[PDB]
């Protein structure tokens, strides 16, 4: 999940915004 | 640079792409 | 949550929003 | 400048949109 994708590993502005409401 | 996103920096990042009604 | 962006915090959300062409 | 919009007050991703190359 977003954790994974974010924390553990780098993740993108394209990628955190799959996640807003 | 150090480029992970861990707990309130994640939580930081997503208000800022987001906006105020956040996200989920 | 503390949405203040210093230093390095500010250079990874530059990262972030800008891309590897960074930003000026 | 970008440090005392973001750093100092906080700043919206269209501000920080502004200083990218």
């Amino acid at each position: 999940g977003i954790v994974e994708q974010c924390c553990t590993s780098i993740c993108s502005l394209y990628q955190l915004e799959n996640y807003c409401n | 640079v150090n480029q992970h996103l861990c707990g309130s920096h994640l939580v930081e990042a997503l208000y800022l792409v987001c906006g105020e009604r956040g996200f989920f």
